[PDB]
């Protein structure tokens, strides 16, 4: 019965709460105590990943209070396979993302000394907030949540960022709040329409309640209101997770933040996208899913080619990696929402996939940002010679980016394209074609920089590219580890996003269409 | 013989009663001794009238409420609930206003940190002027005239009649006409306010009138019960009743600030006292919101689809006009006067809702609202040009939050609070008057809303921009803490501002109880 | 003579009054502008009283004198303050904020 | 060029509508106090709004 | 409902009196003109109260607002000049002619509003003025507007705090005395 869910986003927030409240020159304490919630975050979830039994029930974990019942909303969480995996991957990601922006706020000045802990708080913040999102079965629960972590990261990116810090920040949090802004919307419809029917004892946001009542049909409604509560949520989530169109807040900000906090903002919160897509659109408006389904492939398909065609025109590094996770957001929205169980197992696991190679690509790429400061692919050349292992980890991120079977994300990008190819062929080749587009926008990429001959000012003078730290060695190696385990044996991840992906399935009445043959 | 309810009529009476007292104290106690007396006999008053108001809701907890003077007065469970409000944003205003000069190395501290000039009568700049700021003299009779509004404002949501919410609206009107002329610094535009305000708050007032004799006329009574049996039973004069209600609304959407009447509140807010700034912004809306609320909910129910699609509009105007207008705004007290008047349109959403939970959404907002507002001017207090000139222009803000990271994070909060992200009251706040308008058939306006609030992020954001994402200029303005009056009026508003909107089920279960009119 | 016809002038009266405080720059001129407005209220008060057979609208005139009393003495003192200051009573003159 | 040019430049075309806009109604404010007199009085939208709002 | 046709000629005279008097306000030139022009003003709607069987209100109308027009006409020769002839010249563009639209049209659209009303029903004040129509108002007064009575108290101590504040000039700012202008080094002589 213990509050293990309730634990889980209480900690980060707590932690946050202590380290923001240091003392100034406790600076390098507060990086070790960062460090020790984020890792007892993790053991959280160990705890809780452990007890989780995909063959049981769909919810477990589930914590039940009274919260604010004049809204109809109450404090209810509950961890299913698809929440789990995704919380595993904020767990794992948070303390290397906290051990790899170790030095980012040290070249800060002003916030009395404590620019150092405002990161460290930050960081924690958006963790803990990810989790309670994550976590959460009240869909009003959820929304304040998914809609608050905005806040921090706005200042994690404002703060602590380049020359355009200011514009991008700005641009970011007005794209992603105008989506929130236009969900809630579609939240208080929903309210609206669940007060205006019987099925509910009066206007609910329980979750499950609602999945329950729309597919016992009970909750019947106009399908034109369903429609439109749909794309509602759906302009939050595609502006938040980026649907090709909506995209664009995303290079900047990516660009100008620190490293540490555009991989936490790209690798783990983006993703809340496509897991409300996954857990709410699907499950709370089924027939209208299946309405826009058509529209919503072809603008991720569209995103996928897109987001790799733009990598590959892209002359900063930061910008290009931005673009990669852009296409391949693409392809977990096309997995999603093609209502296959290969497809949406695929795009589960490929947001755990793309979460740890961007997160280890774009980390790396970071360090050889910092190592000399020109984010232009142009001002490097030859680095493979100077820093062989930073090369080499840099290569390894690059074909998990890739998607190649010796890594991780292939399992994934596989197993979607192969979902697609059951109910949208035309639309799956399309995205195939992304196989070709990342070997070129990342061998290229590695070619301009790491070979060739060394280019001036690489190994010497005040800016020289010096190897892979141990800090940095630690960052690195358990990210390739896990794309490495996943690649060979994604049979645990596997075990546990399916009985979850069987659930949605079953709740949205689609099922994996039979073989041609008989 | 007519039957007092002085226990009903306790907290009005208390206050009006202090506020003789207080011209008393000015009338007969000597000089130096009359600030210690009258911030003594204010501030406990006040207090005093919280503690009647919750007596007052004790008793009323069995009846729905009671008329007090045979009409003209009634105290029910939303006028104890505005009594309250108004009450704790009384005192937290004078204890803004009781703030004193910061003793330098001179005795003549003098009620200055409270932005009043020492003799309001006096040539700005006058040699006369600067002799009264070397004497250290102040104006009390600033104490008496605040308590004045208060009173007003205590009677104008419980006014069952409508000579007695002209009598009210007068009476609250005056005090804040005079305060408006009587600001330390920037005499000028202090002296312009007043004026405007004087002007434009006759006017409204006599529509205000004009439209109290249509109702009257139609009815043939001008208690409001009277007047709401009158149109129901469609005995009086429907174009009467229609035209009245027309006309008072002028004068109430002047007291809130609508768009077709807010053009006095940009020049008013900018030109006021900062302290009397922070108090009008949350009093007066609060008594005006509370005085509609009861002709709309009381007076006027039977003709809302006649005066539905009036508001309808207005709040659409106000919505957009009150923020597109904000966006290009370049100072912080003319923004805040812009958020003020969009915030009146938020509001009037969830008048419209003509339903409880309109009601209930209504007074969480002005509760959760006023003290953020009280606490965002507050703030814009604190912070000083070189010269002592309250600092405003946002150019001059860069980096205000670096140099000062505590008073930069409450006012952020503030701010987010005003655009009303999640987990801030601001949210919570206007959540409920959303899904009031929803539920009421104005899901148009929740939409229109949303947009507004989107395009009113940005200019809440812009600001947070320029505290913190940007070095401090070189000629940075100080903050200067006056006294610990205005750093608790700070504490207790931004507390307030995060708790009810963490945990606003306290004080939201209140705002349901106060659902109904007598 | 049809008894509406007071409400009339009524409606003319405030209409005067409204087109004044909109026309005069005169801060006294614009004072008793609002005062015929008042006034006009008051006349519409007394013809609904006649009608409905009751003091009512009578007693509302008066407490309408007393705002419109105060009304104009608290207009006159912030007028003194800004005469002092400017020298001038005009209202387009206090134009320092705008935009 | 499209993504800097479509999708980038209609996000762009509404800030400068919203900017623009912000702009002309930021000019509405004259500072005359006779001139907010006038939008209030034209306010008078409102009484004929309320007496058409019977038909 | 028609009043006695002496009504109807005391309404005329004095009504046209009243709107001459309103429209001298707005449009006479001189501020004396306009503070004598508001006096008839008052004067007429006094008399037009006393017609509408309203004997004490119009009576207190004609004393009230005497005085009040005697100080605003004080006002007008301190603050604005004795025979100063304004210019009343348009000085916001287009200024004049969108007031003049937007008063006619609210006054065309209050005469709208209020359209034929006294054919419904117009109970005479005799039952209600018979036994005093000033006592009729102290019973109103007292009894059921007795909070709206006390607070007219408050109306008054917060314009008298305001006339104090703003107006009244303390010490500094004192002229000098003709005592204190003979001395000083024999001032005013030497």
């Amino acid at each position: 019965t213990f509050p293990w869910l309730t634990v889980l986003w209480a900690v980060p927030v707590v932690g946050a709460a202590v380290v923001i409240l240091l003392p100034a020159a406790q600076q390098v304490l507060a990086k070790w105590l960062a460090l020790a919630v984020s890792v007892l975050t993790l053991a959280v979830t160990a705890v809780v990943a452990i007890g989780f039994d995909p063959a049981a029930a769909q919810y477990q974990f589930v914590e039940s209070h009274r919260w604010i019942p004049s809204f109809g909303t109450g404090y209810i969480l509950g961890v299913d396979g698809i929440a789990l995996a995704l919380v595993v991957l904020t767990a794992v990601l948070v303390p290397l993302l906290i051990i790899a922006g170790w030095n980012d706020a040290s070249r800060q000045t002003g916030l009395a000394g404590r620019s150092v802990q405002a990161y460290l708080a930050l960081t924690l913040a958006v963790e803990g907030m990810v989790l309670m999102s994550l976590v959460a079965l009240d869909i009003l629960l959820f929304y304040v949540f998914f809609e608050a972590m905005l806040i921090p990261m706005y200042f994690l990116i404002g703060g602590f960022g380049g020359e355009n810090r200011s514009r991008a920040a700005v641009k970011f949090l007005l794209y992603n709040l105008f989506g929130g802004l236009i969900m809630l919307a579609a939240v208080i419809g929903l309210y609206v329409v669940t007060a205006g029917s019987d099925a509910f004892a009066a206007g609910t946001f329980d979750f499950r309640e609602i999945v329950a009542a729309v597919s016992s049909g009970e909750f019947a409604v106009n399908p034109a209101i369903m429609n439109f509560l749909f794309l509602g949520f759906m302009f939050a989530f595609a502006v938040k997770a980026p649907l090709w169109p909506f995209h664009r807040w995303l290079p900047d900000a990516a660009v100008e933040a620190t490293p540490a906090s555009a991989v936490l903002m790209m690798a783990v919160m983006d993703k809340v996208g496509t897991f409300g897509m996954l857990r709410y659109c699907l499950q709370l408006f089924p027939d209208a899913s299946t309405y826009f389904r058509p529209v919503v492939i072809t603008l991720a398909a569209i995103g996928i080619v897109y987001g790799a065609v733009l990598a590959i025109g892209q002359t900063d590094v930061m910008r290009l990696i931005a673009y990669t996770s852009i296409s391949h957001f693409g392809f977990i929205i096309l997995g999603i929402f093609v209502m296959t169980s290969q497809g949406q197992s695929g795009s589960t696991l490929y947001m755990i996939n793309h979460g740890i190679s961007t997160a280890a690509l774009f980390l790396i790429a970071g360090f050889l940002v910092s190592r000399r400061g020109s984010r232009l692919i142009d001002s490097y050349g030859g680095v493979q010679k100077v820093a062989p292992v930073l090369a080499g980890t840099f290569l390894v991120a690059g074909l998990a980016t890739l998607s190649l079977p010796g890594l991780a994300p292939f399992i994934s990008e596989f197993l979607v394209l192969i979902g697609t190819f059951t109910r949208y062929p035309v639309v799956a080749v399309f995205a195939a074609t992304a196989l070709v587009l990342s070997a070129v926008y990342i061998l290229w990429t590695y070619q301009r920089m790491m070979t060739g001959p060394v280019r001036d000012g690489i190994g010497d003078g005040d800016r020289p590219v010096r190897d892979l730290v141990p800090r940095e060695l630690v960052v690195v190696a358990p990210l390739l580890a896990l794309l490495l385990v996943l690649g060979i044996y994604p049979k645990p991840a596997l075990d546990v996003i399916n009985p979850a992906v069987e659930h949605t399935l079953t709740t949205i009445g689609q099922t994996d269409p039979e073989p041609t043959v008989p | 013989t007519p039957s007092i309810e002085y226990g009903l009529l306790s907290p009005m009476l208390i206050v009006f009663g202090v506020a003789i007292a207080g011209v008393l104290i000015e009338a007969l106690a000597p000089r130096q001794s009359r600030y210690p007396l009258q911030v003594t006999l204010a501030l406990g008053g006040l207090i005093a009238t919280v503690v009647a108001v919750v007596f007052v809701a004790r008793g009323l907890s069995g009846t729905p409420g009671r008329p007090a003077v045979l009409g003209a007065v009634v105290l029910d469970a939303p006028a104890v609930f505005l009594q309250g409000t108004i009450a704790l944003v009384g005192i937290l205003g004078i204890m803004l206003i009781a703030e004193r000069q910061k003793a330098t190395v001179s005795a003549g501290e003098a009620r200055g940190l409270e932005d009043f000039t020492p003799q309001a009568s006096a040539v700005a700049g006058s040699v006369a002027e600067q002799l009264a700021t070397k004497t250290g003299v102040m104006q009390t009779e600033v104490f008496p005239l605040t308590m004045f509004a208060i009173g007003g404002m205590l009677l104008f949501p419980a006014a069952d009649d409508l000579l007695t919410m002209f009598v009210a609206l007068e009476v609250l009107s005056l005090p804040l006409y005079l305060l408006c002329g009587l600001a330390r610094r920037r005499r000028l535009l202090s002296q312009e306010a007043a004026l405007k305000y004087f002007l434009l708050g006759a006017f409204s007032s006599a529509f205000f009138i004009y439209g109290a004799a249509m109702l009257y006329g139609s009815a043939g009574t001008l208690d409001l019960s009277g007047i709401a049996e009158s149109v129901a039973a469609g005995s009086g004069n429907t174009s009467l009743a229609l035209l009245g209600v027309a006309l008072l609304l002028v004068g109430v959407l002047f007291k809130v600030g609508a768009v077709p009447f807010h053009s006095w509140i940009p020049d008013v807010y900018q030109g006021a006292p900062t302290s009397i700034t922070a108090f009008m912004a949350a009093a007066t809306k609060i008594a005006a919101f509370g005085a509609m609320l009861r002709i709309f909910y009381v007076a006027v129910p039977a003709l809302r689809d006649d005066w539905r699609p009036v508001l309808w509009a207005i709040a659409i105007l106000t919505m957009v006009v009150g923020t597109v207008t904000a966006v290009t705004q370049t100072d912080v007290k003319r923004m805040l006067a812009y958020s003020a008047v969009a915030h009146s349109g938020f509001i009037l959403t969830g008048v419209i809702a003509a339903n409880p939970a309109g009601v209930s959404s209504t007074l969480f907002y002005l509760f959760a609202y006023g003290f953020s507002t009280l606490g965002a001017f507050a703030v814009v207090g604190l912070i000083r040009n070189a010269a002592g000139d309250e600092e405003t222009s946002m150019a001059q803000w860069a980096g205000l939050g670096r140099r000062y990271p505590i008073v930069g994070v409450v006012f952020s909060l503030f701010l987010l609070a005003f655009a009303g992200i999640p987990l801030t009251s601001g949210f919570v706040s206007k959540f409920a008057v959303f899904k009031a308008a929803g539920e009421g058939g104005a899901i148009p306006l929740v939409i229109i809303g949303v947009i507004a609030s989107a395009v009113a992020a940005y200019f809440y954001v812009r600001v947070i921009v320029l505290m913190f994402f940007t070095e401090p200029p070189d000629d940075a303005p100080e903050l200067v803490v006056p006294s610990g009056l205005s750093t608790a009026v700070v504490t207790v508003t931004a507390a307030v501002t995060f708790a009810l909107g963490a945990l606003p089920q306290p004080l939201l279960d209140l705002a349901n109880s106060a659902e109904t009119f007598l | 003579m049809n008894p509406d016809n007071y409400l009339y002038l009524s409606a003319l009266l405030f209409t005067i009054g409204a087109a004044g405080v909109l026309l005069r720059r005169n801060a006294i001129v614009m004072f008793m502008c609002v005062e015929l407005m008042l006034n006009a209220a008051n006349l519409a008060f007394v013809n609904f009283s006649r009608m409905h057979g009751q003091l009512d609208g009578q007693v509302v005139a008066f407490f309408t004198m007393v705002v419109a009393a105060c009304e104009v003495v608290v207009g006159l003192a912030i007028i003194m303050a800004i005469f002092r200051t400017r020298r001038s009573a005009s209202v387009d003159d206090a134009n320092l904020l705008k935009h | 060029t499209v993504d800097d040019k479509a999708v980038d430049g209609t996000a762009g075309g509404l800030a400068a509508l919203v900017s623009r806009t912000s702009d002309a109604l930021r000019q509405v404010q004259t500072g005359f106090a006779r001139s907010y007199a006038l939008s209030m009085l034209g306010g008078s939208a409102l009484v004929v709004a309320a007496i058409l709002a019977v038909q | 409902a028609r009043t006695s046709t002496s009504e109807a000629v005391v309404f005329w005279v004095v009504g046209t009196v009243a709107l001459v008097g309103a429209i001298g306000v707005v449009a006479a030139r001189k501020a004396v003109y306009s503070a004598v022009f508001l006096a008839c003003t008052m004067i007429s709607l006094a008399v037009l109260y006393i017609a509408q069987d309203a004997p004490f209100l119009g009576v207190v109308q004609i004393v009230v607002y005497t005085g009040a027009v005697m100080m605003l006409f004080l006002f007008v020769l301190m603050l604005i000049g004795v025979d100063l002839t304004e210019s009343l010249v348009e000085t916001i563009k287009g200024h004049r002619i969108a007031a003049l639209i937007a008063g006619a049209g609210f006054g065309i659209l209050v005469i709208a509003g209020i359209g034929n009303v006294s054919v419904a029903g117009f109970s005479g004040l005799a039952a209600a003025n018979s036994g005093g129509n000033v006592e009729g108002l102290a019973a109103l007064i007292f009894t059921r507007y007795l909070w709206a009575f006390e607070l007219t108290s408050a109306l008054l101590i917060t314009a008298a705090l305001g006339a104090m504040v703003l107006a009244h000039r303390e010490r500094f700012e004192r002229r000098k005395t003709q005592r204190e202008l003979a001395i000083e080094r024999f001032q005013t002589g030497g």
